[PDB]
RNA sequence: GCUCCACACAGAUGGAUACGAAUAAGGCGUCCUUGUGGCGUCGCUGAACCAUAGCAGGCUAGCUGCUGGCGAAUUGCAAUGCGUGGGGAUAA
RNA sequence: AGAACUGGCGAUGCGGGAUGAACCGAACGUAGAGUUAAGGUGCCGGAAUACACGCUCAUCAGA
């Protein structure tokens, strides 16, 4: 399970360097010393830094606004591969932001074989408006009243030996 | 004519009551509010105390009861078309609420209450058999 | 729990029921499983045909009358799916195998008697629906067992002299219903229901 | 009139072990209608029994009765772990164990 | 299940009352007195006299970490 | 095998508690227009059903169906409480 | 193929990897109780026919 967090880092100020830039970014771990390392190998990949030079200025914890409304989440993400990277563009309907890239992070392993290390979470946004909605398996759950059933419905015996056979009707 | 029957089910909807298994609720009706998807749904019973929740609907089961509500209602807008329809009352009047009712009235039994049980039946046993073979 | 726990094959899966019949022996719980015959597998038929043929060519090279004896028979082609997984030797085992007896439809003394079915083990509860599935019957069919016939007929028969019994106590049962039915709301009764009954 | 039972009758599975060893001194018992280690809590200290005929009478009984005691949960199951005084023959795996309702909590 | 008892005078029997050093007249003039003190309150509910002439037993399907004594 | 003599003595503990077929479907009840018919109703576990009270289960009186009349101890605060070795007769 | 460097076996059992010189865990007085490693929990086999998300039909899948 996840957790999103705010980390600032701004590389330690020295003499006539006062108070940096303090670059701001959103992390998606499981706990806070993970978020910590994460946010090190994001930062000396879009510049020239390293864990020594640098300070975790503040690192605080995100909750998700709303998590009783159902939302369209629109997610960019760029990941390694057995080839060279490259970017991505998916579409997860969801509660909150917190278990969108967690379904994400499931449907990364299942298509792509790509582990956490190997995922960067570009930039999480909802999609507010429909017709926006690029994707066909989320447009899906979009149309007015949908009304499908759950055939053939597998329930679960605790005791090994039934006397009625089962009839799956649901 | 055209005889054409029928394969009758418990469609998942906007507005379907639900009777939880697992988890924390454990045997309290909820509302279908939103699908998600395929295997989730969203759901809500303000009265009978669940929060609301994204949910797997392997952990849930359907009852044949719904009611008229609007997607993505919230916890208020729940309360009131649940009242509005009465399904409480729609609930314990079925034979399904009654078996449930049945066995939680069974389970908590007095060993005493069990002997008074006992002591009954073979009563009802002597009334039942003088009508029978006549 | 039940002495015996006579089992109905019909529409389970040779290697899970198996697995779960062998269990239940080697924890000293008497078994006999019926209507052999019209078990299940998985996967197509020509497949089933295969991953047992190979099992056929096997013999011994000198002498193939003291090798893998291929028994044709449902009944036993399930048998050893079971043997398989209990020490079949040591005589913890021996003990078991001892406690079986699967047969090839529903012979008395049984039919007489109530029967059951492994839920954890039913095509209809693990087969992802539509998805090819064989039936024992032809696949021992096509392989030799020579009976397939008799059983079936000798079969249909087994249903007829019951089916019409059914009526007979579901005809009964229906007075019952009413008798109580009736005999139901007085006094006595109220009290009951109130406990529970 | 048919039921003088005062014990909940579980088999007796197997010692405790690995793939290659066996200790034989803690046993394996299985309990009737038991199906999580919640319910198996309830039957932790009380007295287990295993009762069976032998040829010679000892005193005045053809009948030698092997006690024990229940120690702890075993697995998800509901399978029970129980050391007896005279560990149990190994002959007995799969025999019907009879475990008591004294000493009683409730 | 409860019964009344306050109308029972218990104190007069302790630990030193069983010692054994062909029944004592002494044991059924106690036996009697008690029981007949008790046997008043017993009458009141109805059944609990055939209940206490039961005996305990657990019938199949009984499960002890279920039930409610 | 019959007869005559002599001897020997792998795990019961209330009840295996009988439709078949289907599972994108089925039971059960009712009306009959006798049907791939209509109406009603059930399932969401056997957590049921049937059995179940008495010295390990007695002795007696009436109207365990109902009402009675007696006995229980001292067991002391737990230790479950059908072959041989010879005869005779007759089948092989 | 050769050179240098640090370990493993050598003088070393034990749990695991179906089985094993080179793998994984773990350096051993005799026991009792508890907790774990590595490896596992359909059955042989002690331990979830656990829960949850998806994917896969193979005419000798796959592990």
């Amino acid at each position: 399970h996840f957790k999103e967090y705010q980390v600032i880092g701004r590389r330690l100020p020295t003499e006539s360097v006062p108070e940096p830039k303090l670059f701001r970014m959103r992390i998606f771990a499981s706990n806070e010393v993970i978020a910590k390392s994460r946010y090190w190998y994001f930062l000396q990949k879009l510049h020239k830094v390293k864990k020594a030079s640098g300070e975790i200025v503040s690192i605080n914890q995100i909750n998700e606004a709303h998590p009783t409304k159902v939302k369209n989440f629109g997610v960019w993400v760029r990941y390694d591969s057995r080839s060279g990277t490259h970017n991505m563009y998916k579409e997860i309907r969801d509660v909150s932001r917190v278990a969108a890239v967690e379904t994400l992070y499931q449907d990364m392993a299942a298509r792509h074989r790509a582990r956490f290390r190997s995922i960067h979470i570009l930039k999480v946004a909802e999609i507010e408006k429909t017709a926006d909605v690029k994707r066909q398996y989320v447009k899906q759950f979009l149309t007015k009243d949908l009304k499908f059933p759950l055939p053939h419905r597998v329930q679960k015996s605790t005791k090994t030996f039934s006397y009625k056979r089962p009839s799956t009707f649901y | 004519d055209s005889i054409v029957k029928a394969s009758n089910w418990r469609l998942v909807e906007v507005g379907r009551v639900v009777l939880i298994k697992k988890g924390q609720s454990a045997g309290k009706l909820a509302a279908i509010v939103e699908i998600i998807d395929q295997k989730k749904v969203l759901i809500d019973g303000p009265k009978a105390g669940v929060p609301r929740q994204a949910i797997n609907l392997g952990q849930v089961v359907l009852t044949p009861l719904t009611f008229a509500l609007p997607r993505g209602a919230r916890t208020a807008t729940v309360s009131k078309k649940w009242a509005a329809a009465a399904v409480c009352e729609k609930w314990a009047a079925s034979s399904w609420a009654k078996k449930i009712a049945q066995r939680e009235r069974r389970a908590a039994l007095t060993d005493f209450e069990r002997f008074q049980v006992m002591v009954l039946r073979k009563q009802k046993r002597y009334t039942v058999k003088k009508a029978l073979a006549k | 729990v039940e002495p015996v726990v006579v089992i109905d094959g019909k529409g389970h899966l040779v290697g899970r029921l198996a697995s779960v019949v062998a269990k239940q022996l080697l924890n000293g719980q008497k078994i006999v499983v019926v209507r052999a015959e019209e078990l299940n597998i998985s996967g197509e038929f020509f497949r089933n045909k295969l991953k047992y043929h190979d099992f056929l060519r096997k013999a011994t090279a000198f002498n193939k009358t003291r090798g893998p004896f291929h028994f044709r028979a449902p009944s036993r082609i399930f048998y050893k799916a079971l043997r398989g997984m209990v020490s079949h030797k040591t005589a913890r085992g021996k003990a078991a195998l001892e406690r079986l007896k699967v047969f090839e439809g529903i012979p008395p003394p049984y039919d007489k008697k109530k029967r059951v079915v492994v839920p954890q083990a039913l095509r209809v509860l693990r087969l992802k629906p539509g998805r090819k599935y064989t039936t024992l019957g032809k696949l021992s069919t096509s392989v030799g067992w020579k009976y397939e016939d008799v059983v079936a007929k000798l079969e249909a028969k087994r249903k007829v002299s019951s089916a019409e019994y059914y009526a007979k106590k579901r005809a009964f049962t229906k007075k019952v219903a009413s008798a109580n039915a009736t005999a139901a709301e007085s006094d006595v009764a109220k009290q009951l229901a109130a406990l529970g009954y | 009139a048919e039921s003088h039972r005062l014990y909940v009758k579980g088999k007796h599975l197997s010692y405790q072990r690995s793939k290659r060893v066996n200790n034989p001194n803690v046993s394996l018992i299985k309990i009737e209608g038991v199906a999580t280690p919640q319910d198996a809590q309830f039957y932790l200290g009380k007295r287990i029994a295993y009762v069976y005929r032998a040829s010679k009478e000892v005193r005045g009984s053809k009948i030698r009765v092997m006690w024990g005691k229940v120690t702890r949960t075993h697995g998800n199951s509901g399978v029970v772990r129980a050391t007896f005084r005279n560990n149990l023959p190994a002959k007995t795996f799969g025999a019907s164990v009879r475990i008591f309702l004294y000493p009683s909590n409730i | 299940t409860k019964v009344s008892v306050e109308g029972v005078n218990v104190e007069k029997f302790n630990v030193e009352y069983f010692a054994k050093e062909e029944i004592k007249a002494e044991r059924v003039e106690d036996q009697k007195v008690v029981d007949k003190a008790l046997i008043a309150e017993i009458k009141k509910t109805p059944l609990l006299k055939q209940y206490l002439s039961a005996s305990f037993s657990l019938k199949n399907g009984d499960k002890p970490h279920m039930l409610k004594f």
